Parts: structure tokens; C-alpha cells; sequence
């Protein structure tokens, strides 16, 4: 796991 | 209890990107995609209960029967003027697949280009511009059924967005067209370059070229031989004059709002100073900047941004507030409330929650941003927040001396920046709901199950536990515009490891009960460092415990004082 965005 | 947990899903998902949209219309609708870093897989779910449920919708991407192969969706847009509707590009296939229903209903389609990127218009929801990147020609696509079929418009192109309503009449298209000598030329048409008299060049031989609000921007490269360009409201573009004695070597625009632009210039020595435009006076030399080139190059930065960016953060509900990085060797952070009139240094808080800083001695609060972040490897960190739902309230991650140190807590200012106080003392997610009324935070690195929160601008704190378990977390949200007092934690389980987690929380029994005018205060920055000039806000004052609806609709009063 890494990350988590917006969009 | 004064916090509930709405929802709890287990995506059984390993892909290790989520991506997140709200299409938040008071619809309870939640697109999800979850990916690979940039991509191998992918898989699409969908809430409709926000966030309580998923509905995983993968299957429901395909290119029909006599085609099972499974498909990998690089990326999905949504229309800024229907949020009703949604694209899902393939990243292998020149295949989209299309949505006016919220996702209930998809139809997959073909496509003459891949779609490596889209471009929906704002206000025409049928409308929209496709490029396809690895194509020898650059070819520009247009088309005008919401993607089901397509023309192209243009051949080698760089760049290209639409027109900037009310400035550019409706259709406008500016473009970068490659030229042979590497560089390019930027063209304006509203005939979707179908026509001559409406195609219109506006800038030679150009090296890049920036589209903002009224302005526009693009640097031209002069070399002489003996040993920027700036529109303004679409006035042809001129050459700006700066003062300086050194040469010049990098443009980047750093903040631009009408009468007043901010520009770092970065030099031959590899020193970066900022301007200001109303034409370029002065502000402040020595700012923590990167380009590629690059001015911070030879680092660790060159393996995360392609793309330069500076240590540079404008307070977003306000006009005049700035808050950047000084770098000599070695950082340091400056803070005016004036636009690059004047620069100061951060006071530091009074206490602890107490602690001795003193500006004479030489130190004073230091806020990591993106940049000063990666470059101590913090990969994970928050970025200075700033939101215009919650005027003049700032959180950001930090330490106090001289220098910022490895070391670094959370610190909170509803003042501006004008007066801090220490929040919380390790790194923390953090976010905000109900127009500021509600602050969360959740600590990084070891799992937790503790969700710190505060109702008194982080005054005070309070822990709620979402989870039974102690769960790795990899952010905090709210949907955008801050209003709802749901907050959404993504983490994983522990082991078995990496299977996506979405918890859903509702705080709203901690705000309790809806404000009324008793707990209201009228509010300017220029109350806080001054008077100087103004903007009037009304703000909720930091001790009600109570609630702005969701509807909240800030009042801001303009005037000459
Ligand atoms: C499935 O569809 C895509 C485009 O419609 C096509 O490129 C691909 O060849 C098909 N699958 C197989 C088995 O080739
Ligand atoms: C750069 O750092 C040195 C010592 O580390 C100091 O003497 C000098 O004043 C600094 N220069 C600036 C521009 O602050
Ligand atoms: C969340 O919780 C509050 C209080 O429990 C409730 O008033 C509100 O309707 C809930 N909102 C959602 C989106 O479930
Ligand atoms: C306030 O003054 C400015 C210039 O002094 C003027 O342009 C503006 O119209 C004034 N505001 C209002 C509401 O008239």
C-alpha cells in the first residue's frame, strides 16, 4: 500500500 | 457516543493506488479507483450509500462476449458541469467506457486514439479533448457526444487547454504546436482550428506556456552573442522589465490573482528571489525553490517531481497572506501578510500543552512543505493545509528554533499565521469538516485506532476509537468543500497486509447542535495585524460547540475602510 489521491 | 462509525468496507483490493471522487451533489455517490503506481490491474467500486456500502462495478468494464481479456483503467474523469456522469479510459486499449448514471449503466466503446489524457469542458458536458501521447504525430481529439465519437483537430502538439469563461469566448482552445527548432508557438481558435480567421497566433517560438485567470504566460528564450511575456486580460504580450544585476534562468509562477503576480526567478548561482507585478519589484531572495534543470537538481527530488514547484503557499481563503521557505546552505520559514510587501518570521506559540522562543535570539516556527518534506524523506507528509471554507484557519507540520529539524509536531493558527499554538506533537493526517468547526487528526506511522479531534480550533483534543483493532492508516478526508462532518479514514488491516479499508465516521454528535447568531463574530485579517488595508468574514467563535449547517454559506463583506 502507498497512497490514497483526490481527482 | 459522540462519534459514529457510518460505514466499514473491505475492498479485498491489494492494488496499492486508490483514487477518490466525491460527485457530491448531496448525491451519496463515491468513485473509487484502485490501481497501480505510475499500470498492471485495476479495479472500479462505487458507494451509493456514502460511503456505508461498496459495489465493486469491474466486471461491468469490458469490451463485450468474444472479448473475456480483462480490462486495466489508467485513469477516470468526471464533467465539472454534470456530476452525473463519468469516462473510464483504458491505459492498453483504445476503449472508453462511458456514464450518465451515476455508473449504474456503462457502454463501452472504441476510440481512433489511445486515451492517454482527457479534457472535459466546465460547462458543456458533451464536450470534450483527447490526445493520444505516445503517437509519433501528437494528434489533439475533439468530440461533442461525451466521447463516442471523435475527430481530430491538430497534429504535434506540447500543450493545450480550453479558454479561461468570461475571458475567452466560448469554444477557445490555446495550444502548444511544436516547431522545428524544439521550440513552440501558442495558437487561440474557436473553430476548433477549422478555420483560419478564428485560428489566431498569440506568441513565436516559445519555450512554455501557462494559461492563469486573466493572465497568461510563456517564456521566450533571447540568446545574444556578445560574450518573460505576460498577457494581461488577452492584451497582446509584452516583455516584463525586472530589476536585477544577475542573469536569469528559470520562470515559474508561483501564485497569480488579478494586479498582482508572484514569480520565482531562479539565477545562474543557482539563487532563487521573488517578484511582484501590478513590472517586477523585489520581494524576497533566497526561496526554497526546485526546477528540473534544475535548482535543487542533483537531489533526492529529481526520482519524485518532474515537474518544478517552490516552497510557496498562499492562504486560500485570503488575499495578501503568504507563507514560504528560506534556504541559505539549512531551512527557515517567512510569513507576510502584506502580497511580498514586507516578509517577517514565524512567531513561535507561547506554550506546550510551555516552551521558550524568541525572535531577537534567532528562532522562530518552521512549516514543512511539499518540498522541504521529500528532501527529509517525509514521502507521506501534509503539505501546509489552507482551505477557503475555513478562513484564516491554518494547520500545518512543523518545528521551533532556528532550523526545521527532523523532529516536527502539528501546529494550528486561526489568526492567519499571526499566533500559533502546539497542537500535537508528533506527525499527524489532518483535515477538517463543517467549515472549520471540526478538526481530526490521526498519527502517523505506528497503526492506530485513535482519532484525535477538536472542536476549539486544537485547543483541546479528544480521541475517538474507530477501530477495534489498530489499523495502518494512509490518509484522512473529507469530501471537498469541507461542509459535511463525515470524515473518511483509508488505512489496511493488519496482516494479512495491504487489503484496503475504507471507514466511513460521522462526527457530527461532538458539533451537537445547530449555531445561532450568539456564536458568531465578525472577523478580518486586518483585526489580527493591524488595521491595516479590507475583508470582513463571520466566523463561528472558537469555543461554541455547536454546528454551521452543511448549507453554511460564509458572509463576506467587502470594503474601503
Ligand atoms: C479486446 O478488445 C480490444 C479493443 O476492443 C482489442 O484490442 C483486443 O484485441 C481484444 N481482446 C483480445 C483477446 O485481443
Ligand atoms: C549563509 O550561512 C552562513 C553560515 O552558515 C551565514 O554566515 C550567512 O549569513 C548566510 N547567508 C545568508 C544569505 O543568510
Ligand atoms: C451522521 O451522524 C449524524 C448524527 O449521528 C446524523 O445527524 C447525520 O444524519 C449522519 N449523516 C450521515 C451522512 O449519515
Ligand atoms: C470601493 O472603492 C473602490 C476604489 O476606491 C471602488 O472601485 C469600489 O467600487 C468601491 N466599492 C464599492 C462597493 O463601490
Amino acid at each position: 500500500a502507498a497512497a490514497a489521491a483526490a481527482a | 457516543e459522540p462519534i459514529k462509525v457510518y460505514g466499514q468496507v473491505s475492498l479485498n483490493d491489494s492494488h496499492n493506488q486508490m483514487v477518490v471522487h466525491w460527485a457530491g451533489e448531496k448525491s451519496n455517490v463515491i468513485v473509487a479507483l484502485a490501481r497501480d503506481s505510475l499500470p498492471k490491474s485495476s479495479d472500479v467500486y462505487v458507494s451509493y450509500d456514502y460511503g456505508k456500502s461498496f459495489k465493486k462495478i469491474s466486471d461491468k468494464l469490458n469490451f463485450g462476449l468474444g472479448n473475456r481479456s480483462e480490462a486495466v483503467i489508467a485513469q477516470f474523469y468526471h464533467s465539472p458541469a454534470d456530476n452525473k456522469r463519468y469516462i473510464f479510459a483504458d491505459a492498453y486499449a483504445q476503449y472508453l467506457w462511458i456514464t450518465f448514471d451515476f455508473c449504474n449503466t456503462l457502454q463501452g466503446f472504441s476510440i481512433p486514439f489511445r486515451a492517454a489524457d482527457l479534457l472535459l469542458h466546465s460547462k458543456a458536458s458533451n464536450l470534450l479533448l483527447g490526445f493520444d501521447r505516445s503517437h509519433p504525430n501528437k494528434q489533439l481529439w475533439k468530440s461533442d457526444d461525451f466521447g463516442q465519437t471523435w475527430i481530430m483537430i491538430q497534429e504535434h502538439v506540447k500543450s493545450f487547454s480550453w479558454g479561461i469563461d468570461p475571458y475567452d469566448k466560448p469554444n477557445t482552445i490555446y495550444i502548444e504546436r511544436h516547431e522545428p527548432s524544439g521550440y513552440s508557438t501558442v495558437f487561440r481558435s474557436t473553430d476548433f482550428f477549422q478555420s483560419r480567421e478564428n485560428q489566431e497566433v498569440i506568441l513565436e517560438e516559445v519555450r512554455d506556456f501557462q494559461l492563469r485567470d486573466k493572465y497568461m504566460f510563456a517564456t521566450k528564450v533571447v540568446h545574444l552573442l556578445g560574450s518573460l511575456w505576460v498577457s494581461f486580460g488577452r492584451k497582446p504580450m509584452r516583455a516584463a522589465q525586472f530589476v536585477t544585476r544577475h542573469p536569469i534562468n528559470e520562470y515559474y509562477i508561483a501564485d497569480a490573482s488579478e494586479d498582482q503576480v508572484f514569480v520565482c526567478v531562479s539565477h545562474s548561482n543557482n539563487r532563487t528571489n521573488l517578484y511582484i507585478s501590478e513590472k517586477f519589484s523585489l520581494s524576497l531572495e533566497n526561496v526554497l525553490y526546485y526546477s528540473p534543470g534544475g535548482a535543487g537538481s542533483d537531489t533526492l527530488v529529481r526520482y519524485f517531481a518532474n515537474e518544478p514547484f517552490a516552497d510557496f503557499h498562499r492562504v486560500e481563503g485570503l488575499q495578501g497572506v503568504y507563507i514560504a521557505t528560506l534556504i541559505n546552505g539549512n531551512m527557515r520559514s517567512v510569513i507576510t501578510f502584506d502580497k511580498g510587501g514586507t516578509w517577517e518570521f514565524l512567531q513561535a506559540p507561547a506554550f506546550t500543552g510551555k516552551i521558550n522562543c524568541e525572535l531577537s535570539q534567532g528562532c522562530s516556527l518552521h512549516l514543512a512543505q511539499r518540498l522541504s518534506q521529500l528532501l527529509n524523506l517525509q514521502l507521506r507528509r501534509m503539505p501546509i493545509l489552507s482551505k477557503e471554507s475555513a478562513p484564516g484557519l491554518i494547520i500545518a507540520t512543523g518545528s521551533v528554533g532556528k532550523n526545521l529539524a527532523s523532529k516536527t509536531n502539528v501546529y494550528i493558527s486561526s489568526s492567519a499565521g499571526a499566533r500559533w499554538r502546539e497542537a500535537l506533537p508528533g506527525p499527524h493526517y489532518y483535515t477538517w469538516g463543517d467549515h472549520g468547526g471540526i478538526i481530526t487528526a490521526i498519527a502517523q506511522g505506528m497503526e492506530t485506532n485513535e482519532l484525535k479531534y477538536s472542536t476549539n480550533e486544537g485547543e483541546t483534543w479528544k480521541t475517538f476509537i474507530f477501530s477495534e483493532k489498530p489499523v495502518f492508516v494512509y490518509g484522512l478526508l473529507t469530501e471537498p468543500g469541507e461542509k459535511s462532518t463525515v470524515f473518511t479514514i483509508f488505512g489496511s488491516n493488519k496482516e494479512n497486509v495491504h487489503s484496503w479499508l475504507i471507514l466511513q465516521v460521522n462526527a457530527t454528535d461532538a458539533l451537537g447542535v445547530p449555531c445561532t447568531e450568539n456564536d458568531y463574530k465578525l472577523w478580518s485579517p486586518s483585526d489580527e495585524r493591524g488595521n491595516e488595508c479590507k475583508t470582513v468574514f463571520k466566523r463561528r467563535t472558537p469555543h461554541a460547540t455547536c454546528f454551521n449547517g452543511e448549507d453554511f454559506d460564509r458572509p463576506v463583506v467587502v470594503s474601503n475602510c
